[PDB]
């Protein structure tokens, strides 16, 4: 039981970051930009068997994208990570969900504002109209603090699989 | 140029080949294909021979790839061969995926906005495609990602060329709006209304021709027919938005304004008859169409209310979606809400009747047992509303609105759920309700604390927040304070309310300090017993922070001897050993106890044991350090704390060493006693800390040490600078400086950038002392040796390197080399300039120009900018 996650955002935005947080549990203080495509499958047990994630850590920064759009094909989930103290970062959010739709139409896909955990704010919980819609979900989470880290997938998993009672184990 | 077969065989891997280690490097090999320069021949060769569906849309994507990035190669004569080919291959590919159409789609749009020999290029389209029934789907894909693609970050059009390419395409928007109605003359309805919608969007629509059309009847048509279904319904809705949002002023668009203003009101029953059904996907967006249209006509219903474009059944549509069952369709309209209380008495009744509706909306169900969760979906949403309520609680009134809610609350005999509910939004405004009608106030607080222990544990948990908000209330009025405190303590003693209860009395201790020593026998008491209540660590650290801000406000005489004792129970249990927890709980204690080294003393000891056994472990000695950080915010610690640190980094370069050594630094490096030892200190760390660095990826691995290094430079210099300067240290300091303007981690390179800044600033700064001249001397002498090898690594980190974020602060340093040497500066900077890997000569000298000639910081930013974008 596997699905093919393609993981979308601005660089530095905090996405490598999340990803090996579960994989190795280990909070990574670097940032090592991503060049091209980095493929990491995560399996999460549930209480209706295990369920694995192929997840598409795609480039954020323009001059490492590689494929960017052909990273997209059959795509049955993503997840649009922003920058919560970058205003620049939420901006170009519109434009990710918009190279999504064009590849992969009506696939559910969650918006993370990731880096809730420092001090001054930049980009207010109160403006998303994201999660307004549904098909589309919002979380606030942080990498480092651990708060919600685990919300997108659990989400994605009941939408995929289609049971709303679906926990992790 | 690879082979065929090798490219079919790279892109069954990347899509098929389950292991990681092998996709990654598929895609890699298709990556440098893409930007090779045979990207061209293999894409078009590869959508001719449309072996299968995987390597028609890598082909078709590479050819919208290679034309928003590689256009530029192209000779002028090989533009219309190539508008041939994609024509072509979209014509074969019609019926193929979907997916493959939307790229092909992408490229045809990406070449015409970058292709100004094909004019009309809206015209050409259309009349050579139009007639055939099979060549309409991909005909209005391109007609709808075409004005999408006008704004594309990854095209980046000139701004001449940009403004050019709209209004052409207003010209056309006739010929594209006549089309779309033979169009539609299911699948093939949506089609037509997001390429409406798109156009709409681009702003270049005539609003009085759409104004009378029949495409606009067909949109309010599609939204009132029951039978409609889903995916024609998001699509309607989404083009009704549209056409909303691009009346910028309702007074130039007064048709268009008119036909929808009336065509949206006709879907109130369209509304009714979608909340009757279970039809939740067709409610949230008619509140939406709702939501939308009020913020269009909002000054039409402020200006001129009830009157025509001020219908009051505007706001009406929004009431009527606040009273719906599912919370996620007010939280719709929420946005609304906050732009009319925003922009402002015949809305009031409209905003108290929202408040109500969102009170209800905060009940929990009847059979839940525990407290209201916060992390849950719920429970955000509940958050929401108390933020939207306090936002728009003055155009009720916080007297009026505070007052009414607690009436409500005997009425009826009303049930548990209907009273936390009430609580809950009292709470929301308890704070901001002015203490100057105290008895209305003061008889609520009355209220709560004559309710019996026997009502429901989620009443006594908003209750308890309740309180917790009124402390304003307790402050005024001091005779409460211990029938408050009693009632919060019946509520810590329980384990699913101790939370609550804690977070209450640290608000009631910051504000009721002045009187709180009595009751502090009891809090000591508490503190002694923390770990009885089952309490959570931000619950316990606020609890133990409360306690310590009224034993600062104590006679001097008993202070001394209660705050060793509300230490004393940590160090017993710190003795007998994870000690994160209590050292949390002791620095909390230090940093709010400011009224002190007669229980340093004590605690001393026992820190440096525990630090020495976990010393490997860096989240212990972060906590560890903070602890310490904290108890000196004492000369006796100094020697054997610095020791310890030194010995201790040398093995484990923990960087928070650095940031504990720059506090030190900060908070005596004036005092020129301990300036040698604390110089002492600092060539001592960077022994260790070089190690770190000079490793490969060194600057890369350690972010954190690079960022807490050079804020230990930054306190010396500007604590003590001679003393750093004269040394022999702050040389290889400052080429790890230089090295580390490259790092593009953000924290760490704002830290780099304000050593740097705050370095070369000593030699300008303060020239009214004595010792200027010396300091003029040393920053010179630095200046001669490494100005150019900064000026150039500067230059290098902003053209290459580094994020336009730190564009300002790398300005701000180059300001401060001018400051020093403005004549020199024209030198080194002509030599940065000139080891450049295009960009032409006269580029390179009116930047050069622009920036030496700066008066202010402003200029030289804005000059780095412009330069920095041309590569
Ligand atoms: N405080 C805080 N910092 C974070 C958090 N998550 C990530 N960061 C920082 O942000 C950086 C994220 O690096 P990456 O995840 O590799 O960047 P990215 O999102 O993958 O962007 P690309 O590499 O272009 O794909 C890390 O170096 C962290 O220092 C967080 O949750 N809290
Ligand atoms: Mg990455």
């Amino acid at each position: 039981v596997q699905f093919k996650l393609v993981l979308v955002g601005d660089g530095g935005t905090g996405k490598t970051t999340f990803v090996k947080r579960h994989l190795t549990g280990e909070f990574e203080k670097k940032y090592v930009a991503t060049l091209g495509v980095e493929v990491h499958p995560l399996v999460f047990h549930t209480n209706r068997g295990p369920i694995k994630f192929n997840v598409w850590d795609t480039a954020g920064l323009e001059k490492f994208g590689g494929l960017r759009d052909g990273y997209y094909i059959q795509a049955q989930c993503a997840i649009i990570m922003f920058d919560v103290t970058s205003r620049v970062t939420y901006k170009n959010v519109p434009n990710w969900h918009r190279d999504l739709v064009r590849v992969c139409e009506n696939i559910p896909i969650v918006l993370c504002g990731n880096k809730v955990d420092i001090k001054d704010r930049k980009v207010k919980a109160k403006s998303i109209v994201f999660h307004r819609k549904k098909n589309l979900q919002y979380y606030d989470i942080s990498a480092k603090s651990n708060y919600n880290f685990e919300k997108p997938f659990l989400w994605l998993a009941r939408k995929l699989i289609g049971d709303p009672n679906l926990e992790f184990v | 140029k690879p082979t065929l077969q090798l490219v079919y065989q790279a892109v069954q891997a990347l899509y098929h080949d389950p292991d990681p280690s092998g996709k990654e490097r598929a895609s890699f090999w298709l990556g440098e294909l893409q930007r090779s320069v045979h990207a061209w021949e293999i894409s078009d060769q590869l959508l001719q021979i449309r072996q299968d569906v995987e390597s028609c849309y890598f082909a078709a994507q590479t050819m919208k790839m290679k034309i928003q990035t590689s256009f530029y190669e192209l000779p002028t004569d090989s533009h219309a061969s190539l508008r041939d080919s994609l024509l072509t291959h979209i014509q074969n590919l019609k019926d193929l995926s979907p997916v493959i159409v939307t790229q092909l789609a992408l490229a045809i749009a990406d070449l015409a906005l970058q292709m100004p020999s094909w004019k009309g290029c809206v015209q050409t389209l259309v009349e050579k495609y139009s007639n055939d029934v099979t060549s309409l789907p991909f005909l209005l894909e391109i007609l709808t990602v075409l004005p999408e693609e006008v704004h594309s970050r990854s095209l980046r059009i000139g701004a001449n060329r940009r403004t050019e390419i709209i209004e052409d395409l207003a010209f056309y928007s006739s010929t594209v709006v006549s089309l779309l109605m033979t169009c539609v003359e299911e699948k093939m309805l949506m089609k037509v209304f997001r390429c409406l919608g798109s156009w709409f969007n681009l702003g270049v629509l005539d609003s009085n021709f759409m104004a009378n059309n029949k495409l606009l009847a067909l949109l309010f048509e599609v939204l009132q027919q029951d039978k409609t279904s889903s995916n024609l319904h998001e699509a309607a809705s989404d083009c009704v938005c549209s056409a909303l949002y691009a009346i910028e002023n309702v007074e130039t668009n007064l048709p268009l304004a008119m036909q929808l203003f009336q065509g949206v009101l006709t879907l109130e029953t369209a509304y009714h008859m979608a909340v009757a059904r279970e039809d939740l996907d067709k409610v949230l967006n008619y509140c939406r169409i709702f939501t939308e249209l009020c913020e269009t006509f909002l000054e039409k219903i402020v200006c001129t209310p009830g009157q025509g474009l001020g219908d009051l059944r505007t706001l009406e549509l929004l009431l009527i979606c606040a009273g719906h069952p599912q919370y996620e369709v007010v939280e719709i309209s929420f946005n609304f809400w906050y732009r009319l209380g925003e922009h402002l008495g015949i809305f009031k009744a409209y905003i108290q009747r929202l408040l109500h509706a969102l009170a209800r909306h905060c009940q929990l169900e009847p059979d839940h047992e525990g407290v209201p969760e916060e992390t849950d979906d719920f429970g955000e949403f509940r958050m929401r509303v108390s933020d939207l309520v306090k936002d728009l609680i003055f155009l009720i009134g916080s007297m009026e609105c505070f007052a009414q809610l607690y009436s409500t609350l005997k009425e009826g005999n009303p049930p548990w759920e209907v009273t936390e509910a009430v609580l809950f939004i009292m709470a929301a405004i308890a704070k901001s309700v002015d203490p100057e009608n105290n008895p209305t106030l003061v008889e609520v607080l009355e209220g709560v604390v004559r309710l019996p222990e026997t009502v429901h544990t989620a009443v006594r948990y908003t209750s308890i927040e309740l309180v917790g908000e009124m402390s304003e209330v307790v402050d005024r009025n001091p005779q409460f304070l211990d029938p408050v405190l009693g009632y919060l303590m019946k509520g810590l003693c329980e384990k699913p309310l101790a939370s609550a209860a804690a977070k209450a009395i640290h608000n009631i201790c910051s504000v009721c300090r002045d009187h709180m020593a009595q009751h502090f026998n009891g809090l000591l008491e508490i503190a002694r017993s923390l770990d009885s209540f089952l309490l959570s660590p931000e619950a316990a650290v606020g609890l133990l922070k409360g306690t310590a801000l009224v034993l600062a406000r104590l006679p001097l005489d008993k202070i001394t001897e209660c705050l060793s004792e509300l230490c004393s129970v940590q160090v017993m249990a710190l003795k007998k050993l994870d000690p994160t927890v209590f050292l949390d709980r002791l620095a909390v204690i230090f940093r709010h106890t400011n009224p002190c080294q007669k229980v340093i003393q004590e605690i001393w000891p026992v820190l440096s044991e525990t630090l020495n056994k976990h010393r490997a472990d860096n989240r212990i000695v972060e906590r560890c350090c903070r602890c310490l950080r904290f108890a000196v915010r004492s000369a006796a610690l100094l020697q054997p704390l610095v020791t310890q640190m030194v010995n201790v980094y040398h093995v484990h370069q923990h960087s928070c060493f650095l940031y504990l050594g720059s506090i030190l630094v900060d908070e005596y490096g004036m005092e020129e006693g301990c300036r040698q030892g604390l110089l002492d200190m600092l060539q001592a760390l960077c022994i260790p800390t070089f190690q770190l660095l000079e490793q490969q990826n060194g600057l890369q691995n350690h972010p954190d040490t690079v960022d807490d290094l050079f804020r230990l430079a930054t306190r010396f210099i500007q604590r003590s600078p001679v003393t750093l300067l004269r040394s022999q240290v702050v040389i290889p300091i400052l080429q790890w400086a230089i090295a580390s303007t490259t790092l593009d981690h953000r924290d760490a390179n704002c830290s780099v950038m304000r050593f740097l800044r705050d370095l070369i600033h000593t030699g300008v700064a303060n020239d009214h002392e004595e010792d200027f001249e010396l300091r003029k001397e040393l920053i010179g002498q630095v200046m001669n040796q490494l100005g150019q090898q900064l000026v150039s690594q500067l230059l290098h980190t902003c053209c290459f390197c580094l994020p336009p974020y730190t564009l300002p602060d790398v300005a701000e340093v180059l300001w401060e080399i001018m400051q020093v040497d403005r004549p020199t500066f024209c030198r080194w900077l002509e030599n940065s300039l000139k080891g450049l890997p295009t960009v032409t000569h006269k580029q390179l000298t009116d930047f050069h120009k622009q920036v030496t000639s700066a008066e202010e910081c402003k200029q030289v930013c804005w000059a780095l900018r412009d330069f920095t974008r041309l590569f």
